[PDB]
RNA sequence: UUCAAAUGAGAACUUUGAAGACUGAAGUGGGGAAAGGUUCCACGUCAACAGCAGUUGGACGUGGGUUAGUCGAUCCUAAGA
RNA sequence: AGCUUAUCACCCCGGAAUUGGUUUAUCCGGAGAUGGGGUCUUAUGGCUGGAAGAGGCCAGCACCUUUGCUGGCUCCGGUGC
RNA sequence: GUGAACAGCCUCUAGUUGAUAGAAUAAUGUAGAUAAGGGAAGUCGGCAAAAUAGAUCCGUAACUUCGGGAUAAGGAUUGGCUCUAAGGGUCGGGUAGUGAGGGCCUUGGUCAGACGUAGACGGCCUUGGUGUCGCUUGCUACAAUUAACGAUCAACUU
RNA sequence: GUGAUUUCGAUUAACGAGAUUCCCACUGUCCCUAUCUA
């Protein structure tokens, strides 16, 4: 027998390669009968020929590592072979850390916190990278209500 | 009994190529069942007659 | 496609003279994740678009079924 | 909350044959059902009952039943009993225990 | 690369199954332009050819197969003629 | 296919220094800023119709067969140099 | 997946297993390696091999057209594991206080719906309920100069 | 016709599959060969 036309039609029919059909080498003759769609779908219905599963690709190794690098180890520098900035862009860094503190600005602008020529001051500020991070900005908003309290109070 | 069983699972299993071919496709037969109940020492009565 | 709402309108257009054939089709949905309840499609054939017409109520599915037209042929799913 | 999701498990067929014990699978699975992380959590959260035909587990935190079917499965393979019990589901929820496709010699 | 079975007068090389490998998504994957012209598919076949072989083949014999208002051409103008 | 959906842009009210608004990137305002309310393009997304009847994944069914049938499920999210 | 990475290496989907075969394993040849002591003594000629190499921190000369030279040169470090610190988003303003508004209104009240003992939904209302809680506006009252905090959600970097 | 530029016909940083003499490091180039794999 040559079932090379059945394992192609076997692979059309059931969807996948020819690398993933199974034809029963006991039903030889009654395979070599099927040269037709129809036939290849009777015989993949009763079990004649079969779809293989797919190869197995597991991925719990990677996931096993990636845990790992969330509880943070494989970071060292034996461990790293590109720059640091080409790991991680500082200008990605500096949008980011821009962003929030106008974003913390305009926040405590629109609640009354600070006023409009406080909060002018402190966007310039943030603009020039006087403030290293959201607490940073925070408590230094915090000390220079202080000021200008005390300020106002003595010239009172 | 387990380093057999070891030794058997190693010769079936090759998964690093191709994947085990599922039981619910494939069938088995009496000759494969009989014996591995009695084996496992059950009674065959109701199978036999089945 | 074109769905349909008002029910003087989509008797008028079961009513329009190139319209030959309807079809009733019967879904099981979930409202508000709730009881499993009917939905009826009035779907009209019509030369150009067919229009469908959606009732979640069976008792006023059955009443417009009534309403329907009998030179109108209507196949059921 | 505390919806009290029950999962049945018909093993009629292999009890009849008389080569399968409901009695171990449901000490089996008292034993081996993890809650929160460990085996013998399971008091006032999963109740796994009896009833000579059919399995009930009623549980209200993290069962499902593909967790049952796993459970079933490693029970099977060590009682050996895999290469001819199956574990189907009819409807949903509820399961029940077959045999493979065995053709006749003859 | 290897084991077994089938086919066949004849099998290291055809077919199926089982194993071992490989190309490793800038592919030994899937499509086109151009070019080729039936190489596409099936059945049969091995005198010659595919630098061993051959029951295999883009080989030989015989048949079958390419369906558009919407995809292209067709229309427009470019350098140019 | 219907409804809806926007950066930009434009309109109305009002008149700005303690100048304010504001992009990663400093530009914008008495040639009318900030602010409130609007109008617009529909890239794009969403809901619905098309449409579940399709396709997919399963279970239970016959039986020499050039063969069909019956039930289920086909849901809800998250994230990012 | 690793990794800075369309690199190299391994894998999934798909595809292929084509290249004449078998038996032996001397020298030689080609390709690839190792080597005591010495270290260019070899050769026209350090030809070829070897050595160096990623990344982090420190550090860097003469000369210079001031832009460079520069990765100059020259040092330290790099695994695994358990920790510590740092880097964010969305929602949160009230009861002291008057009275109405939206919806399946627990129970209780009137009008009141076609089909196959059952009868939903639905066109109307509440001072109640989930000193009379509350989801809504109008407002006096520290509205926040401690929201300087809390509830909730998520990524991988140092 | 000359080919940057500067400075005083000379000079010149940067760069080069351009040319020459050495240095460290390195080594089967060698003393002097030997062995392993395909």
């Amino acid at each position: 027998a040559n079932l090379r036309t059945q394992k192609r039609l076997a692979a059309s029919v059931v969807g996948v390669g020819k690398r993933k059909v199974w034809l029963d080498p006991n039903e030889t003759s009654e395979i070599a009968q099927a040269n037709s769609r129809n036939a290849i779908r009777k015989l993949v219905k009763n079990g004649t020929i079969v779809k293989k599963a797919v190869t197995v690709h597991s991925k719990s190794r990677t996931r096993a590592h990636a845990q790992s690098k969330r509880e943070g180890r494989h970071s060292g520098y034996g461990k790293r072979k590109g720059t640091r900035e080409a790991r991680l862009p500082s200008q990605v860094v500096w949008i980011r850390r821009l962003r929030v503190l106008r974003r913390l600005l305009a926040k405590y602008r629109d609640a009354g916190k600070i006023d409009k020529h406080l909060y002018h001051v402190l966007y310039k500020e943030s603009k020039g990278n006087a403030f290293k991070h959201k607490r940073a900005l925070v408590e230094h908003i915090i000390q220079a209500k202080a000021d200008a309290q005390r300020e106002k109070a003595l010239n009172e | 009994r387990q380093k057999t069983m070891i030794a058997e699972a190693r010769n079936r299993k090759s998964l690093k190529n191709k994947a085990i071919m599922p039981r619910s496709k494939l069938t088995k037969s009496f000759g494969k069942m009989e014996e591995h109940m009695s084996t496992l020492g059950h009674d065959m009565s109701a199978l036999q007659d089945k | 496609a074109r769905e349909i709402t008002d029910i003087k309108q989509f008797l008028e257009l079961t009513r329009r003279a190139d319209v030959k054939t309807a079809t009733v089709k019967i879904n099981k949905k979930l409202n508000k994740a709730g009881k499993p309840f009917r939905q009826t499609k009035f779907k009209v054939r019509g030369s150009s678009s067919l229009y469908t017409l959606v009732i979640n109520d069976a008792g006023k599915a059955k009443k417009l079924i009534q309403s329907l037209p009998p030179t109108l042929k209507v196949n059921r799913l | 909350q505390k919806i009290a999701k029950t999962f049945t498990v018909d093993v009629s067929s292999p009890t009849e044959n008389g080569v399968f014990d409901p009695a171990s699978y449901a000490k089996y699975l008292i034993d081996h059902i993890k809650v929160e992380g460990a085996v013998g959590n399971l008091g006032n959260a999963v109740t796994v009952t009896e009833d000579g035909t059919v399995v009930t587990v009623v549980s209200t935190a993290k069962f499902s039943g593909k967790y049952l079917k796993y459970l079933t499965k490693k029970y099977l393979k060590k009682n050996q009993l895999r290469d001819w019990i199956r574990f189907v589901s009819t409807k949903t929820n509820e399961y029940r225990l077959a045999f493979y496709q065995v053709t006749p010699e003859e």
